[PDB]
């Protein structure tokens, strides 16, 4: 499914990148990701969060 | 830096709360001033966001509509409200897909007249939290604007899982269409008017009814022309008419309780600007 991959792409340049626009990249990707009970969707939901707690992005 | 308040209370006063902190942070992102109101704010404003989110999805009745009390009758403009600040905010926190097609599906199915006219059967008790839609009079234009609105704010999100959703926007975007010439309030006219440029004699009758050229204000509570001048300004942005933006904006840079309309639309106009021009 493309839409996990792109998720995906969004989430991994989110996390070496760690921006404000990079993280509204990233957390759309993921909410695009209609199927919610797709455990891809809550594992990269995860990295998200991850990066917005120990980190000031931009 | 007042804009971020702590959500609470049900599914409108919830809203309420929720509502100046996701905005504050939407203008921010898009301006990129972060560095100015402060960088380490951010997060614990998207904290705050999270929420309100949460605490709102309390209060979805099993139809995904929303109202302020489970027990209380579904409100068409409450969840037509919910669903623009939640679509603004797929980009601030996490959004279930299926809570806002849920809610657009319901707003189409159940709330949009035969011909495109989406009705209010309950309405929410805090009327102060919508705006000039209060004004009585050209319901049907304005609540219809307004529920389009939203609806477009939800396309990219719901496009491909609602069925409906197309042919509700072309039955709805006509009739304002339709009566757009018949109409005095610059308020119906000015969010009509966005609603309709998200989709000529029409497009004359939106710059005429600009009091100076610079604002859309009516006979009333400034707060609801801080709106009607918000939404219209969003107008031009779609059309790129960026001649007669100028003025627009410097009227707005130059303009709590029942502010809640304001608050968003204002902020959404002034930052659509940062980014369209």
């Amino acid at each position: 499914n493309k839409k996990v991959v792109d998720a995906q792409k969004a989430v991994e340049l989110f996390k070496r990148t760690r921006t404000v626009a990079t993280h509204r990249k990233a957390q759309r990707a993921v909410n695009l990701i209609h199927f919610q009970h797709s455990y891809e969707k809550k594992k990269l939901q995860r990295q998200i969060d991850l990066v917005l707690k120990y980190n000031t992005l931009k | 830096k007042h804009l971020i308040v702590t959500p609470s209370g049900a599914g409108e006063q919830n809203m309420i709360g929720m509502t100046p902190t996701v905005i504050a942070v939407h203008y921010l992102d898009e301006t990129e001033q972060w560095e100015k109101f402060g960088l380490e704010k951010r997060q614990g404003a998207l904290e705050l966001i999270k929420k309100g989110y949460t605490q709102q999805l309390a209060f979805r009745q099993p139809s995904s509509a929303f109202a302020a009390f489970v027990k209380r009758a579904p409100s068409t403009w409450l969840t037509a409200y919910v669903v623009k600040v939640f679509s603004l905010a797929v980009n601030l926190i996490a959004i279930d897909s299926q809570v806002l097609c849920g809610a657009v599906k319901w707003l189409i199915l159940e709330k949009q007249k035969p011909d495109g006219v989406f009705q209010e059967d309950a309405p929410v008790i805090h009327q102060e939290m919508i705006g000039g839609l209060r004004n009585n009079n050209e319901k049907d234009m304005a609540l219809t604007a307004f529920v389009l609105i939203s609806l477009q704010e939800a396309k990219d999100i719901c496009e491909e899982q609602v069925n409906s959703l197309p042919g509700s926007i072309t039955k709805a975007g006509d009739f304002l269409e339709a009566n757009y010439m018949n109409l005095q309030r610059s308020y119906t006219v000015a969010i009509a008017g966005y609603a309709l440029a998200q989709m000529g004699p029409l497009l004359n009758k939106f710059l005429t009814t600009a009091k100076d050229k610079n604002r859309w204000e009516d006979p009333g509570k400034q707060l609801y022309n801080v709106e009607a001048t918000s939404y219209a300004l969003l107008a031009l942005l779609q059309l790129k008419d960026f001649d007669f933006v100028p003025p627009v904006v410097r009227w707005l840079n130059e303009q709590g309780y029942g502010s809640t309309q304001a608050t968003f639309m204002v902020f959404q106009a002034l930052a659509q600007y940062q980014k369209d021009a």
